[PDB]
C-alpha cells in the first residue's frame, strides 16, 4: 500500500550480496607500473572476507569528465579524489553532488523564467562544455544590468564549464542563457542524506564545503583525508582499513536507477 | 477470617496491656475475653503444617484460667500467663503461614488452610474482640458490600514498562523524532525529542504526545508534575525497533510551552489543566493523557544560532520533559506500597518453604507480571492474604 | 429491590397457585404470605414518575384480607383476588421502570428510586417470600462476598471488530501477507493470508499469531474449534487502511498445519490445544492466543503447479484458516446473550420514554461501544439494571 | 515519518471512504508519413481539452527500433511507447518490454578479471551498447573447460551477435568465464526486482507476441500490454488520446519515486 509511516513501532529498551565498486583517477593506474593489479586485490579482498566477485573498479580521466552525469554502480561506493591547489571549488561541488540526492526537473529556457522553492533548491547543469549566462528582473519584468532581450548583457556566471551547481535569491525570477547543444540544466532540491557513496582526499587540507549556507561548512564521518606518495600505499590503506569504512556506510541507501539525481521527465 | 483478626489483636493485648502492678478494671475486660478465648480454643485436634517443607505439627489445648478477683498486679500473674501467651503466639504464626501460600484460582473469600478452615466454623464466633485497622476493617466492610479503600504513600501502581515511540525515522538514522518515556512504581517519566527542531514542521511548531492506561481506578490523589524530565537528559546510545544495530540520542532541554494534562475516567474527562505545575489533585480517573509541544524559538543568538540550522547534519537534537509522580491516593483495588512490610512478607514466606506454584500468582509474587494482568480473582487471593500478613504484622517480625 | 423480587415472586405464585376449586393447604403459605404484605402495604404512600416520561402516579393501598375459611376455592375468591393483583402487577412495573430509567456513578449497589429507597428501612423488611431465580440469589450472593456465577448460553464476549494487518505489501497489491480476522458476538474466524507462497522464507514456512483480549474473565467454557475460516473464503475487494486505493483478494485455501491454541491467565498457559478440532474445555481463561504457520506444499501436481508460481507475477494467494465458537460459559458478570430479554427488556423500556443518556451508559444501549469501556462502576451499574429487568420479565407474561 | 521499516498499517473494511506529466514516445515513420508541423500543438491541445494542463506533454524520437535499446531513459511520470511490430526482430520487442516493464537493481563488474554465478532466476546478465558478441565457456569446478578452454575465444559457445540488447541467463548454480570486447558494448549483472507499471506498450501491427519474463511456464498477458492495429497512424493517434484516461487508469505512480520510499531503493 503506502509501506506504513503512519502507525508507530515499538519495541524496548531490554531487547537487544555484497557489493563494492572502487573509484579511482587515472595517473593511479599510470604510476602502478603494472597490468595484472586487480586480480591480487581482489585475493585481499577475498581475505579479509569479500567473494571472488565484488571488487569493482571504475575508473575516470579526471575530476573535470567524470562530472558528467556521475554513476552509482555499487550498493557501497567509495571515490579516491586526486587534490588540486587551484581546483578545489569543482572538487566541493562534485562532494555536495553525489554525497547528497537530487530531485530535477528538466528546464526549457525557452519560454519561462523560474524561482525556487526554498532554500534547499539549486540548478545543477552537465555537460563537456557549459556556458551558463543570467539576469534577474523587477516588479515589472525588466532586465537590470542587462537588457533583456541581449545577450552580451547577461552575467557570465559559469563559462563554458564542465560541473556547475548553481544557488540563486529565493523569491526572485531571472531570465536564462545557454547553448544547449553542448550541455544540460536541472532544476532539482536536495533531499537529504545518502550512505551509499564515500570519499577518500588523497593529500588536501580538507577544504569540502557541501553547503550552499555559509555560516556551516561541517564534515560527516564520511569524507576521509589520507596523504601520498605512491599509490599502492594509498590502495593498501584503503583495503587494510575496509572494515571503519563499512560500519561507516550502510546498504540500505542504495537507489535503483544508476542516475545521480531523480529525473521527472 | 476476621477470627484470625480477633485471634492476632487478642494476643498483642495479651503481651501489652498485662505489665505487673496494675488494677483489676483496667483490663477486667480483657482477662474476661481470654478466658472465654482459652474455654473456646481448648478441646479441638489441630494439624498445622505440611505444605511445601512445613513440617506437619499436633496441636491440642489444656491450661488453666486467669485471676479473675484481684486488687493490684503482681508478677505471678504475668509469670503464669506469658508460656501460654506465648503458645498461643506461636500457632498463630503458624497459622499465618500455613496460610499465606495457598492457590485459589476459583475462589479466595472463604478459608482454605486446614485448622483455619476449621476454625472460621459458627462454634467459636465468640472471639472478635474489636476491627480497628485499615486492612481487617475494609475486609469486614467488602463483606457488607459498600464503598471501599486504602490510603497509599508511594503507590506502586504503573507497571514498570521502558518503551518508546516513533514518529520519524530513517534506517540511516540522523533524523529521529519521537518520544521516550519510563513508567515505574509511582512516577512516570517521559521526553519527546527532535531532531529537526521543529524546522520542517507546519507553523513552528511541533506536537508531542502519551497515554497511559492504568489497571484500577483510583480516586483523590496528589500529583507532583514538575516541567523538568531529569532521566531523558544525557547522551544516550539506545537499540533499534527490531534489533540489528544500536543509534545515538543526545538531547538538549528547553522549556515546554501550552502543556495540556487530563486525567479521564471511562472515556469522560474528569480533571484537565494547563501548564500549572507543582501539586494538583485527581478524583476520579484512570487514564492519564499528557500532550505538549515544542517551538523553535521566534529569535536567536550566537550559540542557539549555531546549535538550530536548516541544514542536514544535525549535532544537537533538542527535547522537552515531564515529570508525573502519585504520590499519596486512595483506591479500592489493594496495591503492594511502600510503607508496610506486607509484600515483602508476603514473598519472603513464598521463598522459605518452596511452595508449589500455579496460575494462581505469577512465580514468586513478583509485582510487575501481577499488576500486568490484574484479575480480580487475583485480586481476592492477594488481599486476603495481604490481610493476613497484616495480621502477622501485628505480632511477630 | 430484593423487597421487590419478594413483591415479584409472591404475586406471581398469587397469579399461579389461585384458581377455583384448590385446597386451602396448597395456597396456605400463599395465603399467609400475601395478607402479611397487606399488613405492611396498607396506609403507605408512595410516588412515581418525575424522571423520563414516566407519569406521576401517587399509591395508596386499602385492600382487604383474603377469605381463609373456604377450603376449595370458586371463581368469587379468585376475581376478588385478581382485582388488587393486578393494581400491585401494575404498581411494582412502574417502580421497576423506575429503578431501570436511571444510572450513577455514585455505586449503582445502592436503590436509585426513592420509592424503593423509602421501602428499604426497617419498616417493610417483613417482606420476603424466597428466592427461586438465579438473578436476585446472585444479587444476594454478591452483596455477602460469597460465590457467584451466571450461566450463559452464546454469549457476546467479543467486541465486534473487522480489520486486518499487514505485514508484506506494496501500492500496486501485486505482493501481500497478514492476517483477516473477526471476532463477530462469540464467533472468532481468522485467516492467514500469503501471495508469495513462502518462495522467499526459510525453507517454506510463514508464522502468524493473533491476540484477543477478553473483557471479563470466564471459566469452565465450552467452545468449538473448526479448522477452516467460514468468511473469508471469497474473491473480494478491501480498501487500504487509507481509504485512497483497493486492492484485490482471490482467495485460495490450504490445510492450515500446527495450529495452536492458548487459552492464557495473565500469562501461564491454563490451557493448551495442538489441532484439537470439535469441542474443548477450557477452565479458566481470559486472554487467546491463534498460533499456526502456512507450510508450502512439498509435492506437487500439475493443476496445483500452476496456481502457485516461483515466478514473480502472481494469480491467486495462499491461506490458512481457523474458526471458533463459544457455546456457554460460567462467568463472575452478566453479559448479554442468545436466550435473554433482559438486555431486550430494559432497551424497550428506555426506548418508550425518550430518557435523555446519563454519562455512564452509552447511548441507546448499543452493545459493542457498551463493553468497549466496561468499568468496574459499568459493571455494578449493569448487574444492578438486569436484576431489575428480570424482575420485570419474571412478570410480564 | 519513520522511513525505516515496514510496519504493520491497518484500516476498516466496512465503513464509506472516497496536475503531473505526461510523455508520449513515438517512432520515426509516423512522422514521416505526416509531413507537417503542427500535429505535436495539435495533440497537445486536444489532451488540453481532455483534462491535462499545457507544459505537459512531451514527445521523444527514436530513428528505429533497434536504435531505441541504447541504455533507454524512462523518466516521466506516465510514459507510453508505441512500437512497430516486425516478422523479424521477436527477441527485440519482447526483451525491449522485459527491460522497461519491470526495474532492475543491477551491479558491474570487470570481465577481463572475474568469474560469476547466478542466484536465482530473477538474476540475469544484461549487455547494451551498441552491438555485443558475447561468448561464454563453463569451468569445471577445478578451473577446466568443458566445450571450450578459457585460452581461446572461439571454443566459446556464442548466444548473440551484434545486437542491440541481450538478456542472458546460464544454468544456475556453476561458475563461468565470458569473453566480449567492453568496447563495443557494456555488461551488467543485473536483477529484476519487480514490475514496473510507470510504463505501458502499445503493439501496432503483429499480435501478442511478448514474454514479459524468461521462464516457458509463464507468459502472462498483463493489462499493462495493450494491442491494436493500423492502416493510418492518425488513428492510432485519435485512439490514444480518446481512451488515454483508460490507459493511466491501468497506470500507477512509480512507487520507487514516490517519497513513500526514501530507503529502500530509489527511482
Amino acid at each position: 500500500q503506502n509501506y506504513g509511516i503512519n502507525l508507530p513501532i515499538t519495541g524496548s529498551m531490554d531487547i537487544a550480496t555484497s557489493t563494492l565498486c572502487l573509484y579511482y583517477p587515472t595517473e593511479a593506474a599510470t604510476e602502478i607500473n603494472d597490468n595484472s593489479w586487480k586480480d591480487t586485490l581482489s585475493q585481499l579482498f577475498l581475505t579479509k572476507g569479500w567473494p571472488t566477485g565484488s571488487v569493482y573498479f571504475k575508473e575516470y580521466t579526471n575530476i573535470a569528465s567524470f562530472s558528467v552525469d556521475p554513476q552509482l554502480y555499487c550498493d557501497y561506493n567509495v571515490v579516491l579524489m586526486k587534490y588540486d591547489a587551484t581546483l578545489q571549488l569543482d572538487m566541493s561541488e562534485l562532494a555536495d553532488l553525489i554525497l547528497n540526492e537530487w530531485l530535477c526537473n528538466p528546464m526549457d529556457i525557452t519560454l519561462y523564467y523560474y524561482q525556487q522553492t526554498d532554500e534547499a533548491n539549486k540548478w545543477i547543469s552537465m555537460g563537456s562544455s557549459c556556458t551558463i549566462k543570467v539576469c534577474p528582473l523587477n516588479t515589472q519584468t525588466l532586465g537590470i544590468g542587462c537588457l533583456t532581450t541581449d545577450a552580451t548583457t547577461f552575467e557570465e556566471v559559469a563559462t563554458a564549464e564542465k560541473l556547475v551547481i548553481t544557488d540563486v535569491v529565493d523569491g526572485v525570477n531571472h531570465k536564462l542563457d545557454v547553448t544547449t547543444a553542448t550541455c544540460t540544466i536541472r532544476n532539482c532540491k536536495k533531499l537529504g542524506p545518502r550512505e551509499n557513496v564515500a570519499v577518500i582526499q588523497v593529500g588536501g587540507s580538507d577544504i569540502l564545503d557541501i553547503t550552499a549556507d555559509p555560516t556551516t561548512a561541517p564534515q560527516t564521518e564520511r569524507m576521509m583525508r589520507i596523504n601520498w606518495k605512491k599509490w599502492w600505499q594509498v590502495f593498501y590503506t584503503v583495503v587494510d582499513y575496509v572494515d571503519q569504512i563499512i560500519q561507516v556506510m550502510s546498504k540500505r541507501s542504495r537507489s535503483l536507477n544508476s542516475a545521480a539525481f531523480y529525473y521527472r521527465v | 477470617m476476621d477470627v484470625l483478626y480477633s485471634l492476632s489483636k487478642t494476643l498483642k493485648d495479651a503481651r501489652d496491656k498485662i505489665v505487673e502492678g496494675t488494677l483489676y478494671s483496667n483490663v477486667s475486660d480483657l482477662i474476661q475475653q481470654f478466658n472465654q478465648m482459652i474455654i473456646t480454643m481448648n478441646g479441638n485436634e489441630f494439624q498445622t503444617g505440611g505444605i511445601g517443607n512445613l513440617p506437619i505439627r499436633n496441636w491440642n489445648f489444656n491450661f488453666g484460667l486467669l485471676g479473675t478477683t484481684l486488687l493490684n498486679l503482681d508478677a505471678n500473674y504475668v509469670e503464669t500467663a506469658r508460656n501460654t501467651i506465648d503458645y498461643f503466639v506461636d500457632f498463630v504464626d503458624n497459622v499465618c503461614m500455613d496460610e499465606m501460600v495457598r492457590e485459589s484460582q476459583r475462589n479466595g473469600i472463604a478459608p482454605q488452610s486446614d485448622s483455619l478452615r476449621k476454625l472460621s466454623a459458627i462454634k467459636f464466633k465468640r472471639i472478635n474482640f474489636d476491627n480497628s485497622s485499615e486492612y481487617i476493617e475494609n475486609w469486614n466492610l467488602q463483606n457488607r458490600r459498600q464503598r471501599t479503600g486504602f490510603t497509599f504513600h508511594k503507590p506502586n501502581i504503573f507497571p514498570y514498562s521502558a518503551s518508546f515511540t516513533l514518529n520519524r525515522s530513517q534506517p540511516a538514522h540522523d533524523n529521529l523524532m519521537g518520544t521516550m518515556w519510563l513508567n515505574a512504581g509511582s512516577e512516570i517519566q517521559v521526553a519527546g525529542f527532535d531532531y529537526s527542531c521543529a524546522i520542517n514542521a507546519p507553523a513552528n511548531i511541533q506536537q508531542f504526545e502519551h497515554i497511559v492506561p492504568l489497571r484500577r481506578v483510583l480516586t483523590t490523589a496528589t500529583i507532583t508534575l514538575l516541567p523538568d524530565a531529569e532521566r531523558f537528559s544525557f547522551p544516550r546510545v539506545i537499540n533499534s525497533a527490531d534489533g540489528a544495530t544500536t543509534w545515538f540520542f543526545n538531547p538538549v532541554i528547553l522549556r515546554p510551552n501550552n502543556v495540556e494534562v487530563e486525567f479521564l475516567l471511562n472515556g469522560q474527562i474528569i480533571n484537565t489543566y494547563q501548564a500549572r505545575f507543582g501539586t494538583i489533585v485527581a478524583r476520579n480517573f484512570d487514564t492519564i493523557r499528557l500532550s505538549f509541544q515544542l517551538m523553535r524559538p521566534p529569535n536567536m543568538t550566537p550559540a542557539v544560532a549555531v546549535l538550530f540550522p536548516n541544514a542536514q547534519p544535525f549535532e544537537h537534537h533538542a527535547t522537552v520533559g515531564l515529570t508525573l509522580r502519585i504520590e499519596s491516593a486512595v483506591c479500592e483495588s489493594v496495591l503492594a506500597d511502600a510503607s508496610e512490610t506486607l509484600l515483602a512478607n508476603v514473598t519472603s514466606v513464598r521463598q522459605e518453604y518452596a511452595i508449589p506454584v500455579g496460575p494462581v500468582f505469577p512465580p514468586g509474587m513478583n509485582w510487575t507480571d501481577l499488576i500486568t494482568n490484574y484479575s480480580p480473582s487475583r485480586e481476592d487471593n492477594l488481599q486476603r492474604v495481604f490481610t493476613v500478613a497484616s495480621i502477622r504484622s501485628m505480632l511477630i517480625k
